[PDB]
């Protein structure tokens, strides 16, 4: 319930990674009651976003680093399901549901 | 000799044996307290005021005449707080806390920039004699 | 008859009664006052020109102050 | 200027700012005894108007 | 009428307060200085300005736009 | 404790007598006055210190006491003013710019305070309620026109209040 | 209790390791500490004869983003036993987790929620550590210095959706910043 | 447990309110506020802004007790400056604290009485609200947020009058008050509502950080105005009420005594006002008067040095504490030199007695929330800054 003191090492910090990405899983079905997805996006690609998510900090090698970014991902969790806000194809700050970029950007605007 | 009917504080309920009471946690904690290092500053303040603090209750019969003495509170307060010294007590002989480190730095800043005398100030009075007598035999 | 349905109206068509005329401005506006004690002497008080569409912003700037308490001044006296 | 706003020679007259005692109010006996004398007259009243109603 | 004065300025019923000011004729005085306040209650006008009157030009306050000049030479 | 005392607690309990004096005092303000200004024909109290509506102010001559000092812009702890300024055809020092947003103020009078010539007043005026945001954004020729509506007031209230500043 | 008296009797009795620093000033006596002492040490001035520090008044972080460890977290302590005031501080950084007081002092609750919402410093033991002041789902820590005073995003109400809804920030009229420095 | 989501969109009951309720039935299990609904990031402004540019952000904090607020970041200030307030000011300070008090308890208590549905002490008091609001339009031209206290003083002097009036109020407030009391005091039901309703030890209310009424109404004597004084405060007769049962009622009639004895304290300043300056002397710190700024140069600058820039403060740090009507509010104070504030952390009381209000309401029926609440006297401009 507390909140626990800092992983000693990468194992312990690798075990609270993996509850809770457990967790986050557990609550898509949830998920996707509150935002009404059934007609939008399957429930493999929240858990596939979230594992992106989780596999793009997999560069990590402090320990506290890994529990703040655990924390941090608790409480979006967190958020998500008990306050929701509804958009559209977005979930809180994952959007849901022959020319180079230069030239893109160029028609664009001058900022980049 | 009359008993208390009441402290005037709500919650702190009145104890009609204080006197008892005091002296048997004086006298625990006058024995719990050897655990500590003899050299240790803690030690020798709790000691003392302790110490003190039994010597008045031993010699006085009436709850009345140790208030008075003590001029420290009720005696329900006078048990809160050897209560809250035993506790303590207890919580440092397991920290283990004693000692001075081998690289043991520390900066003492006396900042004499005056403030006026309307801005809020905490002026509470002289202390009981024994606390300067306390502080006194700790820095000798 | 504005009485019958405004009664905002009604109320000061009876506390004119016994009022002294202070004066009138350019709109038209009345001044009354009475001179004595229930509001803690406060017994200023204007009548509109119009009896309908009548509105707090018609009061002229040298009435304001006097309307307000703010000056004892009329607005007569702020205009010489 | 030099006058500024402040009390006047000898200050202000006293003011009280604490509670006044009213008053105690009717008695109890009184309350009873008009009551429990109201209950028997009117009930003999009571039996006076059925005995004319009858 | 300026361009300054058409930056704020949509109404030409008034004149503007550049063409006011002008309209006031320049005050004469005796002697070489002058102490302008902008109001004969100085508390209410504008702080205190010293004015040479040396040029043959009227001379203006920097604060009100009043005009001085001096009277005999 | 006694038969008498129980007696009249009984009594007072039964009876409701604690209840009989809410009720009379309740009564009594009844027929008294009331306190209740008649609005819109009677008005609430107010002093020369109250701060209303802002108001840029001129000479009698016509011209504007304002100077584009900019302190006013500096002070304001809302930044509710916006002040651009240039040199005059006459080479006066002017703004051609001056904006407050009625929206953002806090009507706290710092601008007013702040002003060396007295050029921008928060006036005596509290009734200006609009039915758009926009026309609560003030720009110079507005703060000038109420200048000249309240000019009159403003000037007996800064006579007033020049003996306290 | 004066602060010439708390002062001297705190460095006669205090547990050496457990103060780096102390000043004795009119602007309050104030006590540093590692972070891994400050628990028992509060402790201490809670529970000694001679302190009875039974009121933790506040607890608050400040920025210093020129240091290593950039948060202070200040501890303002009250004893009403003996009429005196208490300041107590130690430093934290990003991802340091600091220890709750909670169980030494009730009222830390709402204050530790309130320095995790504004800086980020977590507290370990902390019962229900979650923001509390800032709009749910909030990112950033507003009290940072570098965290900009408007924020990043803004809310509206949009009619083809029927709901209030979150956008980044578009202002009118930027804040301007005067220096007068 | 069921839950019970409440949250009063309206004034009736604060208006930003808002609590998670569990109940077994009608009795409340636990009580979860939930804040931040009048967040408005205060602390972050004030960093943006000069020392006097950051002084109307105080009168909006507890927005019923405005001048107290304004009065304990002044003195911050000049505790940080080292500047000496003259004896003139220092009354009318104390003065005007007294009548903020008297404002907020008139409003806390009768508020509280419409909740549990007494309707007429609320306009009774509100007219002598309007009174005391008409002093404070008087000095400042404003009739709430007045902005008058200023590190150094006061803004102004008072009006010729204002003294006179101000006794004319005191020679009938008592009454007022009286007929307050005899609405409320002895009536059963009222008595029925608030007896042995959100009891608190002395224990708990040091814990809880609880100050002011919350914390005499459990019999620990502990005013600031005595404990710390500022300003003249040593200089007046008053007595410190104190609860023995640490209810709803003693808290009431806590309140009640309060407003009797800062009648009294009213009364003292307005005898022993001196003649004087309303404003520290010292030339870097104050504003010169107008007529001094459009006469005299050095005036001049330092009237356009303190609008511009505002004064600087040494670089130190401090918290202070003065009694406001809702308890002890404090304000840490962090300069680095400049002319704006490095950090200035708000302590408001309301936010210690909120974050008690599961406590307080464990085991009480559904409708001695609102009795609690009303007892704890939250604003949530100072909870939420
Ligand atoms: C011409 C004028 C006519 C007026 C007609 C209407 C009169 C006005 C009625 C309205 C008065 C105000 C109403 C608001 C009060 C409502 C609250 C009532 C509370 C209540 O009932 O309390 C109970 C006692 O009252 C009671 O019990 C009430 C019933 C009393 C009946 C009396 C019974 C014995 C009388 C003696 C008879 C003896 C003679 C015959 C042999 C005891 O409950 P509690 O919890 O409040 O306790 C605390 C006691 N402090
Ligand atoms: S009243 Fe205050 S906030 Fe409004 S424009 Fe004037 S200085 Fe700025
Ligand atoms: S209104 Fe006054 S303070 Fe503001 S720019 Fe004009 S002269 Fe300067
Ligand atoms: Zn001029």
């Amino acid at each position: 319930i507390g909140v626990p003191p800092n992983s000693a090492n990468l194992t312990e910090a690798r075990r609270r990674v993996f509850d809770f990405f457990r967790a986050a899983c557990r609550s898509i079905p949830t998920i996707m009651d509150i935002y009404n997805l059934q007609d939008v996006v399957a429930p493999s690609q929240l858990r596939y976003a979230i594992s992106a998510q989780i596999r793009n900090n997999a560069h990590i090698t402090d320990p506290k680093v890994i529990d703040l970014l655990i924390f941090k991902g608790m409480e979006e969790l967190t958020d998500i399901v008990d306050h929701a806000k509804q958009r559209h194809h977005i979930i809180g700050q994952y959007v849901v549901g022959g020319k180079t970029d230069f030239l893109k950007n160029f028609y664009t605007s001058n900022y980049f | 000799a009359k008993v208390k009917q009441t402290t005037g504080i709500v919650g702190l309920d009145v104890v009609p044996n204080a006197r008892a009471v005091l002296i048997d946690l004086y006298s625990k904690t006058l024995k719990e307290i050897q655990a500590v290092p003899e050299d240790e500053g803690y030690r020798k303040a709790v000691e003392s005021f302790t110490r003190q603090r039994l010597n008045v209750c031993k010699e006085e019969e009436d709850w009345e005449m140790i208030e008075k003495r003590l001029g420290c509170g009720q005696v329900e307060e006078l048990i809160e707080e050897a209560r809250d010294e035993l506790t303590l007590i207890g919580k440092m002989i397991e920290w283990d806390p004693w000692g001075v480190p081998d690289d043991y730095e520390c900066e003492v800043i006396e900042n004499d920039a005056p403030i006026p005398k309307h801005v809020p100030q905490h002026r509470p009075g002289p202390l009981p004699e024994q606390f300067y007598k306390t502080l006194e035999g700790l820095i000798a | 008859m504005r009485c019958l349905p405004d009664g905002n109206l009604l109320q000061t068509k009876i506390h004119n009664i016994g009022a002294t005329l202070v004066g009138v401005d350019k709109f038209g506006n009345k001044y009354y006052q009475k001179l004595g004690d229930t509001q803690y002497g406060r017994h200023r008080w204007v009548e509109y020109a119009s009896k309908d569409r009548y509105n707090a912003s018609q009061v002229p700037a040298e009435w304001h102050g006097w309307l307000h308490f703010i000056t004892d001044h009329t607005g007569d006296e702020l205009l010489s | 200027p030099l006058l500024q706003d402040g009390p006047p020679p000898g200050g202000f007259a006293p003011v009280r700012y604490a509670r006044r005692i009213s008053n105690t109010g009717p008695s109890a006996m009184a309350m009873f005894l008009a009551v429990s004398g109201a209950f028997a007259w009117g009930m003999y009243q009571v039996g006076q108007g059925n005995k004319i109603r009858r | 009428v300026g361009n300054h004065t058409a930056k704020w300025m949509q109404d030409r019923s008034k004149k503007s307060p550049m063409e006011l000011i002008s309209e006031v004729p320049p005050i004469k005085v005796d002697g070489r200085i002058v102490a302008c306040e902008g109001d004969t209650n100085p508390a209410l006008g504008h702080p205190i300005e010293f004015i040479c009157l040396d040029l043959n030009e009227p001379a203006i306050c920097k604060y009100c736009g009043l005009r001085y000049v001096q009277d005999h030479h | 404790k006694d038969w008498n005392t129980v007696f009249e607690r009984s009594i007072n309990t039964l009876f409701l007598t604690e209840m009989v004096r809410g009720l009379s005092l309740t009564l009594k303000y009844f027929f008294d006055p009331k306190v209740t200004i008649n609005y819109p024909f009677e008005k609430g109290p107010l002093s020369p210190r109250f701060r209303g509506e802002h108001a840029l102010r001129r000479y009698p001559t016509g011209e504007e006491r304002c100077i584009a000092c900019k302190l006013c812009e500096a002070v304001c702890p809302a930044q509710a003013i916006t002040i651009e300024a240039e040199e005059r055809e006459d080479g006066s020092r002017r703004t051609t710019r001056y904006d407050i947003d009625m929206t953002k103020c806090i009507y706290c009078g710092f601008c007013q305070e702040a002003c060396p010539v007295d050029a921008i007043v928060e006036g005596p005026n509290f009734e200006f309620a609009t039915e758009t945001h926009e026309e609560l954004l003030y720009d110079k020729e507005k703060l000038l026109e109420n200048g000249d509506r309240w000019e009159t007031e403003i000037a007996e209230n800064l006579r007033s209040e020049s003996l306290y500043r | 209790m004066d602060n010439q008296f708390i002062f001297k009797y705190s460095w006669e009795t205090l547990p050496k390791k457990w103060v780096k620093k102390m000043e004795r000033s009119e602007h309050g006596n104030r006590f540093d500490t590692n972070t891994d002492y400050l628990f028992q040490l509060l402790c201490f001035l809670k529970l000694h004869t001679y302190t009875r520090v039974q009121v933790l008044i506040d607890i608050c972080g400040v920025d210093y983003p020129s240091r290593k460890r950039r948060f202070e977290v200040v501890y303002n302590l009250l004893s009403t036993r003996y009429n005196s005031r208490i300041r107590v501080q130690t430093s934290a950084d990003e991802v340091t987790r600091i220890s709750s007081v909670v169980s030494l002092f009730p009222s830390a609750g709402w204050w530790e929620r309130e320095v995790w919402d504004m800086f980020g410093v977590s507290f370990i033991n902390h019962p229900d550590l979650r923001r509390i002041l800032t709009d749910y789902g909030f990112e950033g820590h507003p009290l940072r210095k570098d965290f900009p005073l408007s924020g990043y995003v803004q809310v509206r109400y949009d009619d083809p959706e029927k709901r209030v809804v979150s956008e980044p920030i578009e202002m009118t009229q930027e804040f301007r910043y005067f220096d007068f420095a | 447990n069921f839950t019970l989501n409440f949250g009063p969109q309206h004034p009736a009951a604060h208006g930003v309110l808002r609590l998670v309720l569990e109940m077994n039935g009608e009795v409340v299990e636990r009580a979860e506020p939930h804040i931040g609904l009048l967040h408005r990031g205060t602390e972050k402004l004030i960093e943006y802004k000069t020392y006097l540019q950051a002084l109307p952000y105080f009168d909006r904090l507890d927005y019923v007790s405005m001048m107290a607020q304004e009065h304990a970041y002044s003195l911050a200030v000049e505790k940080l400056l080292n500047c000496e307030v003259p004896l003139r000011a220092q009354y009318i300070r104390v003065l005007f604290c007294e009548i903020t008090r008297i404002l907020n308890h008139l409003l806390a208590l009768t508020t509280h009485a419409m909740d549990v549905g007494a309707l007429t002490p609320f306009l009774w008091a509100f007219e002598e609200r309007e009174k005391l609001l008409e002093f404070y339009e008087r000095v400042s031209g404003a009739r709430m947020h007045a902005s008058f206290i200023r590190p150094g003083g006061v803004a102004q002097d008072l009006p010729l009058g204002l003294c006179r009036d101000i006794d004319s109020f005191t020679q009938q407030f008592a009454s007022r008050i009286d007929e307050l009391e005899e609405m409320l005091t002895g009536n059963r039901i009222w008595k029925q509502r608030l007896v042995d309703i959100g009891t608190v030890t002395a224990q708990q209310a040091k814990d809880w950080g609880f100050s002011g009424v919350m914390l005499r109404g459990s019999g620990v004597c502990w005013d600031l105005r005595r404990a710390a004084p500022y300003d003249v405060y040593d200089q007046l007769d008053f007595d410190v009420p104190v609860g023995t049962r640490g209810d709803c009622y003693d808290r009431y009639c806590i309140r009640i005594e309060e407003m009797r004895q800062s009648l009294r304290i009213i009364v003292q300043c307005l005898n022993q006002m001196p003649s004087g300056m309303i404003k520290a002397d010292d030339r870097k710190l104050c504003p010169p008067s107008r007529c001094r700024m459009k006469l005299s140069m050095e005036s001049l600058i330092h009237h356009f040095e303190l609008y511009t820039e505002g004064f600087s403060v040494p670089a130190s740090s401090t918290y202070t504490a003065v009694e406001a009507p809702k308890g002890e509010f404090g304000v840490f104070l962090v300069s680095n030199g400049s002319n704006r504030p490095y950090r200035c952390k708000i302590r408001a009381p309301g936010f210690a007695h909120l974050q008690g209000l599961d406590f307080m309401s464990k085991h009480h029926m559904l409708a001695d929330v609102v009795t609690i609440i009303g007892t704890q006297d939250i604003v949530f401009g100072e909870v939420d800054r």
